[PDB]
């Protein structure tokens, strides 16, 4: 109806025509307003080949305000809280209404590749990243393999 | 589905199955590589233990003769215990047995000095020998592992 | 067993295969560790009785007047198990012959100690290098196979272009 639901609709056509590699996203057929997403862990990262699903929750102040985004899949990352919340600056302190769902998901894969220990949400992961890198990649890898269910 | 299409629900399960195989294959290659390192260790155990039974036979022989040439009761007792063929006792008494050999094998203060010297020599040799056997085993392991991976990598190569 | 046959296989059974392999691997690994511990044990035992016998051959060598006696003693000090057994009879014959109870000599003895000292320090260094190499090697080759599998994956290339 509104321009917000139509901006969500422009975001959809964006995903369909130009789906970024290793991401997918679609809103519920009834509710344009809520979106299923999933990222694939890029090559050469310890999250390699994962199939992590994501929930985006919008409202009527978009593209002005971003949705709330949380991973559904079990996660192990310094920039991820135990409830799915993500410590990404482009979503918390550097958002621009030009950003679409495609851009949001692309940045999250960029983060799977570049963990930011400087804003640690999950302590365990920010530490293992630095102290016991092998125990870290082991933890993340069991995460990746449960993602496959 | 065509690349100019959004990834569908069948596509996701397909990607996951191919990833599952790749995980299986990696754990399977790593496991068969372990299979080879184990079979090799088993062969080397067979070989070193054959060699040890044989040289212990020699030690038991040596222990009977030094037992014969002994003056003091303690010496005779040690010699007979070694002649029994115990593998732990030879290790522990390695120094006293060497001293006994040096004392009886030969026809003042300088003799005791050369005894001290050759006990040290025997112990440095024991160390050199351990390190030599372990380095031989290590290089056999590297060789076996190279032969294992290279073959899989070449099967892949002809699978062009 | 092949990527196409895996697409044919079913998705829960791939998980069951992964845990069949994980527990087979844990068995094999406790087995590998037991084997290695035995192998280290017999090897240090052998190393010790060999050390006893080649040290003996050097001193009995010193006391031999016959060229052949010295030859036998030296070949024994070479430390080859096979030769050691075979020459064992003659070596005892020699020990029986010379068993019946100055300055320069200790000098040699300490020279050989230092040379061995240096030999053992090296052998240790090369053992360290060898272990590193095995680890590097398993990692290197596994990586190549991972990359080969990824390069024949089609789901990969259709997900990524």
């Amino acid at each position: 109806s509104t321009p917000a639901r139509r901006r969500l609709m422009r975001d959809f056509k964006r995903m369909k025509e130009d789906a970024p590699p290793g991401v997918s996203a679609s809103p519920l057929p009834d509710n344009v307003m809520v979106w299923n997403a999933m990222i694939i862990g890029p090559a050469d990262t310890p999250y390699e080949d994962g199939t992590f699903r994501l929930l985006l929750e919008f409202d009527e102040e978009y593209p002005n305000k971003p949705p709330h985004v949380k991973f559904l899949s079990e996660m192990f990352h310094p920039n991820v809280y135990a409830n799915g919340e993500i410590c990404l600056d482009i979503l918390q302190n550097r958002w621009t209404p030009t950003y679409d769902v495609a851009s949001i998901l692309t940045s999250i894969q960029s983060l799977f590749n570049d963990p930011n220990p400087a804003s640690p949400a999950n302590v365990e992961a920010a530490t293992l990243f630095k102290d016991h890198k092998s125990q870290y990649v082991k933890r993340v890898k069991e995460t990746v393999e449960k993602s496959w269910e | 589905s065509d690349p100019s299409e959004p990834l569908t629900q069948s596509d996701v399960i397909a990607f996951q199955k191919e990833a599952l195989f790749r995980c299986i294959n990696r754990r399977r290659v790593d496991f068969e590589a372990l299979r080879k390192q184990y079979e090799l260790s088993r062969r080397e155990c067979i070989d070193v233990s054959r060699k040890l039974a044989n040289i212990m036979a020699l030690i038991v022989t040596l222990a009977r003769f030094i037992e014969t040439f002994c003056t003091d009761a303690n010496e005779k007792q040690l010699c007979r215990e070694i002649a029994q063929g115990d593998e732990t006792l030879i290790v522990q008494r390695s120094d006293s047995f060497m001293k006994l050999l040096t004392k009886y094998g030969k026809p003042s203060n300088a003799s005791d000095h050369i005894q001290e010297l050759t006990t040290e020599l025997k112990n440095l040799r024991k160390s050199k020998e351990e390190l030599f056997y372990e380095n031989s085993q290590l290089t056999e392991e590297i060789s076996a592992l190279k032969e294992y991976y290279t073959n899989i990598i070449r099967k892949y190569d002809r699978d062009e």
